[PDB]
């Protein structure tokens, strides 16, 4: 009862999380999937407190305790 | 560095106009010949058309009247697009194979197939490599790279970590991971990690970081002839044969099936056929067994246009005993179309010597140029074009700057032109071995 939800085990196609385009590579500083160099520019000069909100929208933010 | 000044290093194309086909008299090296260069221009413009078979144009003319010059002009006026193949006609008489088949390969070498397909490559400096070989093995690892713009982390398969320790990718290399295969071509070394390289030479080149995105698609264009495909489909690993000549008699059913699949590639739009040019230099050195095959290899759809050059007048045909014009049989002279050249007027001789002097960068006084034109009137272009290179060096003996009459008259004194050499043979009969006799003083 209520433990019939099931996870998966399959390769996931990872998309961008700034835009919705398919994105093939992430970052070391902020760990954001991104499409091209314009989105990389907007990632590396975004004001602080939002680079964590993108991972909040995607999930696995892991905020401090 | 492998650009040593040859006897044709001054020709930079055919030199004619491409709008009204007018042979302007001095451009790109070819100077003086007008009617023959216009006919070669017409032939050149119907080569790039492609809507003609393999036809035959015979550049007939006297010695040293610019026949290899016109052929090299047509070679330079096509670029590396339409396959030009030189063939001096004594490479055919081999022993690895027969003679007619050696001619057939030279026909098949000049019909290119041009296909264009894409690849996915990666530029960029490696920031760092971590490989989890801990007893473990090549199982997982992280690769952090960057361009000037991008920066990225990738995880690697086992058959990529086995290519990373194969090329030994350091922290700072400029690599090109071809994604579809897995080969790694290190384009160079990054400058910013010049301290981090100890096992290198003292003089070592260093590049900059690649500019632009890190994942891009290239539209490379390959062009291989039908002889390439024939030699590939002949053994187990047979492409080495066309680098070592060890190919033998290729069976004709392979050539027929490849002539079928090239047509099936053309009709599906996957390919495109480019007819090339085959230049048979000194075509009089073929026997009639060759002409009885060139008369029928110039019949098929897949046949390159043959350009060929003959010196001889009424001479004998090899293999047989009966004479003929240009050393060619008459049933083959029905096929060919002949361009005749002419000897050179002395002002054209003077400006050809001027171009050959400016090519080697040798300074000349106009008096020495007048004397050299006077010599070339009586001894041909080749003798004067060698007297230029001799006279520069003789002027460099006594530490001079410009050559003069006092050095052309020394080069004319030491090195005999062939007319005076024939006179020397005729006046020194009894000691030179004619056929039988040797007299010793
Ligand atoms: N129109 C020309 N312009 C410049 N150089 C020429 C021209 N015609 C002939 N030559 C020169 O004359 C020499 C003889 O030409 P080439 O075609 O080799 O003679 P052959 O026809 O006997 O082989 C070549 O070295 C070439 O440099």
């Amino acid at each position: 009862t209520n433990i019939e939800s099931a996870p998966s085990l399959a390769p996931m196609k990872h998309y961008c999380d700034v835009t919705g385009l398919p994105a093939p590579y992430l970052d070391p500083k902020t760990r954001l999937r991104y499409h091209n160099k314009e989105i990389f520019a907007m990632i590396r000069n975004l004001p602080q407190g939002m680079g964590e909100q993108f991972l909040e929208a995607r999930g696995a933010h892991t905020v401090l305790k | 560095g492998l650009n040593l000044i040859a006897a044709h290093s001054h020709i930079r194309g055919l030199g004619v106009d491409a709008d009204t086909l007018e042979p302007r008299p001095s451009s790109q090296g070819l100077v003086g010949q007008e009617k023959a260069r216009k006919a070669a221009a017409v032939v050149l413009e119907m080569i790039k058309q492609g809507k003609i078979a393999g036809r035959a144009v015979l550049i007939a003319g006297p010695p040293s009247t610019g026949k290899t010059a016109i052929a090299m002009g047509m070679a330079q006026s096509l670029g590396q697009d339409v396959p030009f193949t030189t063939l001096a006609a004594s490479e055919i008489f081999s022993l690895e194979m027969s003679k007619t088949e050696a001619l057939t390969q030279a026909f098949r070498k000049s019909i290119g197939v041009r296909i264009k397909e894409e690849s996915e490559i990666m530029e960029g400096e490696v920031v760092e490599i971590q490989i989890d070989r801990s007893t473990g093995g090549a199982k997982q690892g992280k690769l952090t790279i960057k361009t000037t713009d991008m920066e990225a982390i990738y995880d690697m398969g086992s058959k990529m970590i086995d290519a990373m320790t194969k090329e030994r990718v350091m922290a700072g290399d400029i690599i090109s991971i071809d994604k579809s295969s897995g080969k790694i071509t290190k384009l160079g070394r990054s400058y910013a990690r010049s301290r981090d390289y100890d096992a290198m030479g003292v003089d070592t080149k260093f590049l900059q970081c690649p500019e632009g995105e890190l994942q891009k698609r290239k539209e490379v264009v390959h062009t291989v002839s039908l002889h390439e495909i024939d030699v590939i489909n002949s053994r187990t690993q047979g492409f080495l044969a066309l680098f070592s000549g060890d190919t033998g008699e290729i069976r004709s059913e392979i050539r027929d099936q490849i002539n079928t699949k090239v047509a099936e590639w053309k009709e599906e739009g996957k390919a495109e056929i480019v007819p090339g040019v085959l230049f048979i230099d000194e075509v009089h050195m073929l026997d009639i067994e060759c002409f009885s095959y060139i008369n029928r290899a110039l019949e098929s759809d897949l046949a390159p246009i043959v350009i060929m050059a003959s010196n001889r007048g009424v001479s004998r045909i090899r293999g047989t005993d009966y004479k003929s014009p240009h050393g060619l049989p008459l049933d083959f002279l029905d096929r060919v179309v002949i361009i005749n050249t002419h000897p050179y007027t002395p002002d054209e001789l003077r400006q050809i010597l001027s171009i050959r002097a400016q090519e080697e960068e040798v300074d000349l006084t106009p008096d020495a140029l007048a004397l050299l034109t006077k010599i070339g009137q009586e001894a041909g272009l080749r003798y004067a074009s060698n007297l230029i290179t001799t006279s520069q060096l003789i002027a460099a003996k006594r530490r001079a700057k410009q050559v003069g009459v006092e050095d052309v008259q020394r080069s004319f004194k030491l090195f005999y032109d062939p007319a005076r050499s024939v006179r020397f043979v005729q006046e020194s009969e009894k000691r030179l071995i004619g056929n039988d006799g040797v007299v010793d003083f």
